[PDB]
């Protein structure tokens, strides 16, 4: 649970394999995994459905992030075939990926960099940073002016 | 009541015993085409303006709405996978719809 | 607790009346006045205020001299012809702050609730904002230093409502209103070079003096986080906003449009009647 | 021509299929495929009159339909019949390269770059001819940026948006700074 609750490192699922089979083998607690896995289908979905989701949702979490994660990298260190990401892609495209930039050369995906409207964008970055500068800048110069008036 | 994208109604009006004994060799096509329909597929539509050109053939005025249909289903599917797709290969999108770039390629630039 | 304040020019000029009734005795030292406004709101808005007769030492700066029963009866006497203003704090006239303001503030800590505190200048030399809205509470410091009244700086405003701006406008026929155009813009635009020029080059100078020459710490934490922010802008390359200087040169290539072309508009009445106005009054002056 | 639903035979000046016939160049080069859309394909006129002559559902079909294969086969009828008017005849020269430089900039406006091959097969002509063509349109067409032949594909990049939207108010201004320096000259006489 708090390898799910928020920022998903990217780790391989092989350590959760055995934590899933040893779930089903204990049964002191959180016995009915057999009864999870009851019908022939029903589990079969749950489990490939449960993969394919944090395996989307972790591509949510680091979509936040403009590192460039080099997505033809990542499927080199996930060890999978490059066409279930492209139905990854597919599973994007109704999750909502409209906001994105791919190549037609290379393989590697953009999270960002927009047309960039200089009168949206960098105004509203340059608002922030300059504006949180001269009003960061105006407390603690005199607030530390104030500080150093105890010293006499 | 095809041209307003309802093909469940299709299926009520097929499966009702009053127009059933109605049926033939036209209702084929048109059950073929809200099959398209309700699939979202393109090349089974042109399957059945293949196979069922020889009733499609004596097929009244109404054949320029039918490929508006098709020109239509075209657009949701180019307006589908090319919005998401900013540069792409041509063969890669193109290879989902198993169709040449040459009608595709003349009805985008148009 | 409270985001910003509100002083009215009434206050600050009781405090001119502070200067005034002086007397000429030679001591004017930091004369401390009770300060009201609205607590009630979360904004602090004052209205007014009244003074206390208030004497230090000369040598020792822990003595202090206050009044319980004229607070109380000049509070009384003010809240019965006024019921809508209470007390709030209090406001010294002095440059400086002393240790003794923790002693003088915590008597109307205990008493009254949460007094701000605000310092200005005895002489009217300083460009900047008189005004500081200092707040009475206590911080807890991450060095581990024991918990004390810490003095944290609120932003403040000096406005008038209904009738404060007639009088000061009236008063004054001097000062000109907003006047958007040429000449209140121009002003800023001249006169701001020296209003950040006087500030920081009067800051850093004592700020880099404390830097080597300084003890007893002054909270070398928030430094850290000073030379951040400065270290925030590190000379960028101006690279990616070449195109935002052509859309804000484009946008002056509009103005260059809109002034060649209206300017144009308006020499017609000129280029028209220096004409027909000079060559019929010439032709039938006589 | 847009009150053609009003108008009869007028044996006097002359007959309606010959005001169509001649309508329908003007109509056909004078327009491009927005005001066709609006104006003649919209208008059930030339729907009606259509059926009359099979060869002008052909030139308005065809080049609607941006297929040069035909057009440019078809092309002999319009370039004879142009000819050999009384009023439409010394204008024919003015029709045929307006019509071609149209024809151009609608297929090269929704397209950047074209090989040689699919623009040798498009329009069904060698490259030799297109070569001079283009090249002679670059400076005397002036229809789009310059082109470049380092591929031998022809690559255009038309910045015609963006800034140049900005820059068509730079010849009134240039025009306007003249006109105001005659308003300089007007001064004192």
């Amino acid at each position: 649970l708090l390898k799910l609750f928020t920022t998903m490192e990217l780790m391989r699922w092989s350590t959760l394999v055995e934590d899933y089979g040893m779930e089903l083998r204990k049964g002191s607690l959180e016995s009915p995994a057999t009864d999870v896995f009851g019908s022939t289908e029903e589990g079969e979905k749950r489990w490939k459905d449960l993969k394919n989701r944090v395996v989307e949702h972790n591509i949510r979490i680091m979509a936040k992030y403009y590192t460039r994660i080099t997505m033809k990298r990542m499927a080199q260190l996930l060890d999978l075939s490059v066409d279930e990401s492209e139905a990854f892609l597919s599973n994007l495209v109704v999750n909502k990926t409209i906001f994105a930039k791919v190549d037609r050369l290379a393989g590697i995906i953009n999270f960002q960099r927009p047309k960039d409207p200089n009168n949206l964008l960098n105004d509203w970055s340059q608002k922030l940073n300059s504006l949180m500068s001269l009003v960061n800048k105006t407390t603690h110069l005199i607030a530390k002016e104030e500080m150093i008036h105890n010293l006499q | 009541k095809i041209m307003l994208n309802t093909p469940e109604d299709v299926q009520a009006l097929v499966s009702g015993k009053l127009a059933l004994r109605y049926a033939g060799r036209q209702t084929e096509a048109l059950k073929c085409v809200a099959q398209a329909s309700k699939n979202r597929s393109l090349a089974d539509f042109e399957k059945a303006l293949t196979d069922y050109r020889a009733e499609l053939r004596d097929d009244p005025i109404i054949s320029t709405h039918l490929a508006k249909l098709y020109d239509n289903l075209l657009e949701q599917n180019l307006i589908r996978v090319i919005e998401p797709f900013s540069r792409v290969q041509i063969e890669h999108i193109s290879s989902l719809i198993k169709l040449s770039k040459a009608d595709v390629e003349r009805k985008l630039s148009q | 607790a409270v985001q910003k304040v509100v002083v009215h020019p009434l206050v600050l000029l009781s405090v001119v009346d502070h200067f005034n009734r002086i007397g000429k005795v030679g001591n004017q030292k930091r004369v401390v006045g009770v300060l009201l406004g609205s607590w009630q709101k979360k904004v602090l808005d004052v209205s007014n205020s009244f003074a206390v007769p208030f004497d230090e030492d000369d040598k020792d700066d822990s003595v202090w001299f206050l009044d319980h029963d004229y607070l109380e009866n000049m509070y009384g006497m003010f809240k019965k012809v006024n019921a809508r203003e209470r007390i709030v704090g209090w406001y010294h006239t002095g440059p400086k702050l002393h240790k003794n303001d923790i002693a003088i503030n915590e008597l109307m800590k205990r008493y009254c609730p949460n007094s701000v505190l605000v310092i200005i200048d005895v002489k009217p030399k300083d460009l900047g904002l008189p005004t500081e809205a200092y707040i009475s509470v206590e911080e807890v410091h991450d060095d581990g230093t024991p918990t004390s009244k810490t003095f944290e700086h609120v932003t403040s405003e000096i406005g008038a409502e209904e009738a404060e701006e007639v009088g000061v406008e009236h008063l004054l026929r001097d000062i000109k209103d907003t006047t958007v155009g040429t000449l209140s813009q121009r002003i800023t635009n001249q006169v701001h070079g020296l209003k950040g020029l006087n500030s920081k080059l009067l800051d850093i100078r004592s700020y880099l003096e404390k830097v080597a020459t300084g003890k007893l710490p002054i909270n070398h934490q928030i430094i850290y986080q000073l030379q951040d922010v400065f270290n925030l802008l590190p000379d960028v390359s101006l690279q990616e906003f070449v195109k935002a200087f052509y859309l804000k040169t484009n946008d002056q290539m509009v103005v260059v449009y809109l002034a060649s072309l209206i300017r144009s508009v308006v020499a017609l009445h000129n280029l028209i009647n220096n004409k027909i106005a000079n060559r019929d009054a010439e032709k039938k002056e006589g | 021509f847009l009150d053609t639903v009003s108008t009869f035979t007028s044996y006097e000046l002359m007959d309606y299929k010959t005001f169509v016939t001649y309508t329908v160049y003007v109509s056909m080069i004078a327009l491009e495929r927005p005001d066709l859309r609006e104006k003649v394909i919209k208008g059930a006129e030339i729907l009606e009159v259509l059926h009359s002559l099979p060869a002008v559902r052909q030139y308005l079909f065809s080049l609607y339909e941006c297929r040069y294969s035909v057009f440019f086969q078809s092309l002999a009828v319009v370039e004879q019949e142009m000819k050999k008017d009384w009023l439409f005849a010394p204008h024919y020269r003015y029709y045929v390269r307006e019509m071609r430089i149209h024809a151009y900039s609608q297929l090269l406006e929704s397209y950047r770059s074209l090989t040689l091959g699919y623009m040798a097969e498009a329009f069904g002509v060698g490259v030799e001819f297109i070569d001079q063509e283009l090249s002679r349109f670059i400076a005397a067409g002036r229809l789009h940026c310059k082109i470049d032949k380092v591929n031998e594909i022809v690559e255009t990049n038309r910045p015609d948006s963006k800034n140049w939207q900005y820059q068509e108010t730079i010849k009134k201004g240039d025009l306007l700074l003249n006109r105001v320096q005659k308003l300089s000259r007007v001064i004192n006489m």
